[PDB]
């Protein structure tokens, strides 16, 4: 079972900060990962696939780096509508796992 | 592109239950479909996974024996079989968008979700 | 129909030039097509789960 | 040749709407299909597109999250998710005539064309 | 975006008069390009297409002429039943556009 | 072999009207379908006609926008409009037996043919 | 578009007599023609096609001739069941005709 | 194997009637199919046969214009058009195991049979 | 039309006797022959086609014999359970025949 | 994977009853199927199978004349006749997990089992 | 007809003890043999097919041999969840059996 925990509640950051949110992992998941932003409101929303290829209609102000079982992302220049939770997933696509790809926060940035 | 749900029932425990899930353009024999459940407070949980011409499914670990996938070639949906009381959350049904080997679990295109509650 | 591995014996030119390298230098030119092979390789990333 | 429709409805808005367009003489598997808006002073507008075999689509700017458009080899039609008041207009299904390569938007034979209207 | 604007309301013309609606695009479309006669208690109706081929059932005293990104229509011997509205609508079927293919009225022949 | 119909109905101007055919022995991929019109006094009139694989439709000259002849490999039919005061008369269907290429409109088998009229 | 008019009221005959109907076409058909027989209770029914080729479950004193543009249908020895409606028709199945195939009948025999 | 029936019924001359037939273990579009009638005193009649590929026809000679034989992939029928009073009598549904050329008339795995009578 | 007629009331037979019921035809059938037994209370049930080879579950008491346009049908030790009607019937699956394959009964035996 | 069935009915004898069998993930085209009867004391007794592509069936010894076993893509089941006293007990339908020669009666994944029982 | 008996009622066994389960079948059936545990309230449930291949998730404290017509399961360290009911199963799919492939108890072991 490849686990990501992501214990890290995050701090509270001004305008223009920079955030190094860390998701690791316990087995070796290759490249295969994702993020995503969930506004507390509304559906979730996703940014970078594959810890380097951001999608469609997303601003190139996000980062995207980490290889192996250790990932990151990071960004600056933090706007009004950054009050959202954030996820890291895998997509080792096991059997016997009981993933959820949980954990990820952000505060009200002041 | 877009993602379309049937909508929420308050229903009672002990009960079986559906939720059915419509495409708009892509073709859903093609790519690979898959189901999360928000619950309130943090909660993100992902239920399974089916596949496109394998027709293959899993199950999250503490899953089996409580949710059925079926697909067809025009609708796919997921099947509740009993119950429990703290289910009470936010489904959601997106597509797979993967490559010529991945299958990973990107959803790229999401649906807008609706409300399913047990009360009894 | 192999045209490689075979002497080929000059003593006869359809030039004028008798195969004479002028400034020490000569240019040979080959193609083939027979022996155009491709091999495909992989390599694991996780050699513990039998599945 | 002749293109026919649904007939009108007079709604409340917060209801889905649907118009099914079903065609005499050729084939929908073959040609495409769209579908325009008439709005009284000028108005005209354009809806989307739909194609034959490879069944994608392609909708305006603003019309996004607004219009799913689905297809049978029987009958083609369109869906109305959300209505807003200003949408009292008159809709027309029309076939696209096209060539080996383009599939431009002349749309040679068209729909009779019924009236749809919102109030509250 | 390819845009056609036709800001131009048509003048007063007499029997046999002729009439030069003129309808220039911003971007290049080639010759991809209809044109439609609105008569206003029913549905449209299509003349041309690609700015020189005329369709089935309509007379040939209507002309098409115009390349690159300025078009138009001519006729002349203006009937009683030439009371519509037109539009001309190109085909380029792009993706981020928001066209309408708007523009163009005809007047009351006296 | 015997070409069967659906019942008459007696109604009113305005309003559509449908008349299913059904064959016994032969299947309707492989063959031709036309209808014909038996008015009194006279009147014998051909509405159009319908092809097997190309499924393509030809009318006559004054019965465009006024018919629309459907059909599926299990039943064929034809559709009214609008209809007319002066339409009360025998309708038939019947089987274009051809050969490997004329499609001659010789109908060798024929229907019973019932009796359809409208009033008002 | 190809028409026939047939435009004969057919002459009282007598048992065993011979009648001529002729159904006269403007454009050239070919061979391709049919005949049919209808008796004024039931649905119509064929005998020849193609002007020379007889149906089957009929008897050969029906005649067909006529070739180009003029056709013709004779026979001898009228029975009793011989009181009916006859109608020739073309194959041509072209788009802008309005046929019906119309003219042609029969008194009944004394 | 089994050869299954519709329930009988009492009804009044001048009324369509039918009997479906479904088989248990093979396939119909295999094997050919057809309907003999049990009459009182000797009566054992025949009414007509269908073929398993081709899908041809062929009647008894007094049977014409008076039985239509329906076939789909799932389930034969015969039917009847107008019941005169003395068809009072028992229906079987047979299958035709033939071999590579015959098509005989052999009847092989029979149908149980119901019972079926008009009254007036 | 081929027919048979098979007009031939049983005679009385006792156990173990011998019967010869025999199925003439008019027409040539080649070997395409079958024979049934109808009790007269359920479904007919079939013995013997092609006038030589007896079908699964019947006993090889039963006798098959005949070519050409006459056939037989021959068997011997009658038990208490052969009280039923006996059946002819031809393959030729001709189109203008209404044969019925009639004929044939068998008395209670004693 | 999991097997699913039909809830169970209290009926009279003399009445026709049906169970169907719907599976969870796998398709039914490829593998076969059977069913089990689990009576009060020891009883457990095996019905009949059906096979995949060949769609073959093979019952027991005394259930022949007693059971239909109907099989679409979609749903397998199994059908009664004529109901005795003594069939209330306990059914299962469950999937042969095989190889490309066995079709041996390993019957792997399981049914849950619902209880039907007659009454007079 | 294939026939597996198993007359033979479970002797009651401790903690640790050694259970020799033998079905006897009259035809050979090769190694085709399943062999079923019976919980007395639940579905049931498989341990081993064609007596030496264990299915998943089932512990490798079962034992499987036998060969020809006489086969055995054995196994030791009997935990409290193995009251419950089993069955030997042939496969020879045969159509004239009626097999049930029925006996088989166990005790509640103390």
């Amino acid at each position: 079972d490849p686990m990501l925990t992501q214990t890290a509640a995050s701090v509270e950051v001004a305008v223009g900060g920079t955030v190094t949110i860390k998701c690791q992992a316990s087995q070796s998941i290759g490249g295969y990962l994702s993020w995503y932003q969930q506004k507390p409101g509304q559906r979730p929303k996703l940014l970078i696939y594959r810890a380097s290829t951001l999608a469609s209609g997303v601003p190139s102000r996000f980062k995207g780096s980490g290889s192996g079982t250790e990932y990151t992302l990071t960004f600056s220049g933090v706007e009004c509508a950054d009050a959202a939770a954030y996820y890291c997933q895998q997509g080792y696509t096991s059997s016997d796992i009981n993933n959820a790809f949980g954990g990820g926060t952000e505060v009200v940035v002041k | 592109q877009s993602v379309k749900e049937s909508e929420g029932r308050l229903v009672t425990p002990g009960t079986p239950l559906t939720l059915t899930c419509t495409a708009s353009g892509f073709t859903m024999s093609r790519y690979h479909m898959t189901w999360v459940r928000q619950a309130p407070g943090k909660g993100l949980e992902w239920i399974g996974i089916i596949y496109a011409r394998n027709s293959d499914t899993y199950y999250a670990n503490w899953a089996k024996g409580r949710f059925t996938i079926s697909k067809t070639s025009t609708t796919v949906d997921l099947k509740i079989t009993s119950p429990t009381i703290e289910d009470t959350a936010t489904y959601f049904c997106a597509r797979v968008d993967s490559d010529s080997s991945g299958a990973f679990d990107r959803l790229d295109l999401w649906g807008q979700g609706t409300l399913v509650t047990v009360s009894s | 129909a192999q045209i490689f591995n075979k002497p080929y014996w000059l003593q006869r030119a359809q030039g004028h030039n008798n195969g004479i390298c002028w400034g020490n230098q000569l240019f040979v030119t080959v193609v083939d097509t027979t022996r155009s092979t491709n091999m495909s390789l992989c390599a694991a990333i996780s050699t513990s789960e039998t599945t």
